[PDB]
């Protein structure tokens, strides 16, 4: 792993059954731009899953479960992702947790932000 | 006796009883008659005319295809070719004392700067040159963004498929290049379109913006490195190329251009621009991973022990040297820590009884070569153009500069229209290959087939199109001309025995050095297998 890559997500909470919610993460080091973004979430009782992903190249992909209803962004100037969650249903309910992927300079992740959806 | 047969002798051998002398034979007898008249000509003239006699043989043999004294004539035109090697062998005139070094396309880095300090310890009457181009020190930096960020789009793809027979290292290599592929493409474009805007755009300019645009670089930290690498290389005997005027008005300033430009290949720009220096200049050129020749009589004291190789051997003369008189800071021990101590002890006793460097090292010296020649360094898979040395305006410097051009010329008459279709990497592989393949012939055959890979050379496995346009192989092929008195060799059938007709002697190189031997790795379907895996490995770290 990338020891001098640091990632803070931020923005979970107890939202409610069918509202929004918006993540970030601030990236820090120099590898953002020709990295690959991704998050996660780990749900209780469960096994981590990857939720989405958004390449250096501009490709975006989404976990079935999400796909339209979770919107992916980056900015490569901020070194900054987003995960915009709509519609959110209470299975959506995990840490969500952000990761720096690179094959070269290694990855990173960070620590993650709870998300509970009330019903 | 070793001189070559005079008209008389000739006459005698090619007699044929009943046969008149025909026109094209006594053009042969007049011809050799000249050679031996031509003491006080220079070495090159001796050797056209030799070419001429040569020439005037064949025209014979073609001519008269039945004649019998066609058996007579292939012995002479051996005897020819040892004439060659006599006239090579026998007038020799001074190498000027000239060192050339390339460090292209970056920032030189300590390790290559400590190796080439060695040899200037050690040759302080030789002038060091290392050539560098100061119009492009991001080259390399260009090539590392857009070969990572390919990297990882790819093996995000791979995402749902890692336990996926079908997403071998194969189809990741394939993935990628479509990326890299286009990416050099929409640069050169770019490349091209600022160039016509703008003529005094160099091309650091052009690629700052492009990877500040693309890749949200930061100008002012690619400046500091611009700034930084022309320091540190004008502070350590640069030469740039940019005021290189010969080479520049050259035939092969394109094909350099082509190479750092356009494929970002550093390497086949370098062996460019090493037998351009060596022809205009004279001297040695040498790979930044050679060290100087050990004194031939160091370590005679110390016989090898029977549980390791030859190649051990010499790593372990070197680490010894390092180890004890510390010439490179951080040189690996790792083949001389694996020695019993009895042998250990004999290696630090001999290195104690020696106070300078020039009692470990050898020295250059006076050294002379043929006009005729370039010599070359060997090593266990034949000649490698890591070491040379020749005259300047050597006849095989300029046979060798032209075999180069050759290679190219018959590359680019393929490649550019089949590039200029403007589809994508797999498409213009096989336009490229089907117009190579509709060119090949017995003559040509294993070359084009090494031609037909050229757009993957660095980025796939059991690519070898280099060795084949800029390198070893081009050397050979006008080590062919030369012997065979002809132009554009194609098919190689020179053996090694040949080829150490050109040889640099062992006492002037030590080949075995801890950079040399890291770099002898070769990029096959074992590495490449294993570097996906190293990829994938740091790629999913976490999940």
């Amino acid at each position: 792993s990338n020891s001098q890559v640091q990632l803070v997500e931020s923005g979970g909470g107890l939202v409610e059954a069918g509202g929004s919610l918006r993540l970030s993460c601030v990236v820090t080091g120099s590898s953002f731009s020709t990295s690959t973004m991704a998050w996660y979430r780990q749900p209780p009782g469960k096994q981590r899953e990857w939720v989405a992903s958004f390449t250096s190249g501009g490709a975006i992909k989404y976990t079935d479960s999400v796909k339209g209803r979770f919107t992916m962004s980056r900015d490569n100037a901020k070194k900054m992702t987003y995960l915009q969650m709509e519609n959110l249903k209470p299975e959506d309910t995990a840490v969500y947790y952000c990761a720096l992927h690179n094959a070269v300079s290694g990855s990173s992740w960070g620590r993650g932000t709870q998300v509970t959806v009330s019903s | 006796g070793m001189s070559l047969v005079n008209r008389k002798q000739l006459e005698k051998m090619a007699n044929v009883r009943f046969r008149t002398q025909e026109d094209e034979y006594v053009a042969i007898l007049d011809a050799l008659e000249e050679y031996h008249n031509m003491s006080e000509n220079t070495v090159v003239e001796k050797y056209l005319k030799l070419k001429d006699i040569n020439s005037l043989t064949d025209i014979y043999i073609d001519t008269y295809k039945k004649s019998g004294r066609n058996k007579a004539l292939k012995k002479f035109k051996e005897y020819l070719v040892t004439e060659v090697l006599e006239l090579k062998n026998n007038n020799l005139t001074p190498v000027e004392k000239n060192l050339h070094f390339v460090w292209i396309g970056g920032q030189i880095n300590d390790t290559a700067i400590n190796y080439i300090n060695q040899w200037k310890d050690v040759n302080s009457d030789y002038n060091v040159n290392v050539f560098y181009d100061s119009n492009a020190f991001l080259i390399n930096t260009l090539k590392k963004t857009v070969v990572e960020s390919a990297i990882n789009d790819t093996l995000e793809s791979f995402r749902e498929n890692l336990n996926d027979p079908r997403f071998d290292y194969n189809k990741f290599f394939r993935k990628r290049m479509e990326i890299i592929y286009d990416k050099q493409k929409n640069f050169i474009n770019y490349y091209k379109a600022q160039r016509e805007e703008n003529p005094e755009l160099i091309i650091d300019d052009i690629v700052k913006t492009y990877l500040s645009n693309e890749y949200s670089k930061e100008i002012d930290e690619l400046n500091t490195y611009i700034e930084e690498s022309l320091n540190k290389i004008t502070q350590n005997s640069g030469n740039d190329v940019r005021n290189f005027e010969e080479f520049k008005n050259g035939e092969s300033f394109n094909l350099y251009e082509q190479e750092l430009v356009e494929r970002w290949n550093l390497a086949a720009a370098s062996d460019i621009l090493r037998i351009s220096a060596l022809k205009e200049i004279g001297g040695m050129y040498l790979d930044v991973d050679m060290l100087p020749g050990i004194q031939p009589d160091l370590f005679e004291s110390i016989e090898k022990p029977s549980s390791v190789t030859v190649d051990f051997w010499e790593m372990t003369k070197l680490e010894a040297i390092m180890k004890y008189k510390e010439y490179i800071p951080e040189y690996t021990s790792e083949h001389f820590d694996m020695l019993d101590e009895e042998v250990q002890s004999s290696f630090e006793s001999v290195l104690a009884s020696k106070s300078d460097k020039s009692e470990i090292f050898s020295s250059l010296g006076d050294m002379e070569a043929s006009p005729l020649e370039v010599k070359i360094a060997f090593n266990s898979k034949g000649i490698i153009n890591q070491g040379l040395i020749s005259v300047k305006d050597s006849y095989c410097s300029n046979l060798i500069v032209k075999q180069i051009e050759n290679r190219y010329k018959i590359l680019n008459n393929s490649l550019n229209p089949a590039i200029s279709e403007d589809n994508d990497f797999n498409t213009t592989t096989n336009t490229f290959i089907d117009s190579i393949m509709a060119e090949a012939n017995a003559d040509n055959g294993r070359f084009m087939m090494e031609l037909g890979k050229y757009l993957r050379v660095g980025f796939f496995p059991d690519v070898k199109t280099t060795i084949n346009l800029s390198g070893p192989e081009a050397y050979a092929a006008a080590y062919q001309d030369l012997l065979m008195f002809k132009e554009g060799s194609m098919n190689i059938h020179l053996i090694e025995a040949d080829l150490r007709n050109f040889e640099i002697s062992k006492t002037n190189i030590s080949q075995s050095t801890e950079q040399e031997m890291a770099s002898l790795w070769s990029f096959d379907d074992a590495r490449a297998k294993a570097q996906f895996e190293e990829y994938k490995r740091n790629y999913f770290e976490g999940s």
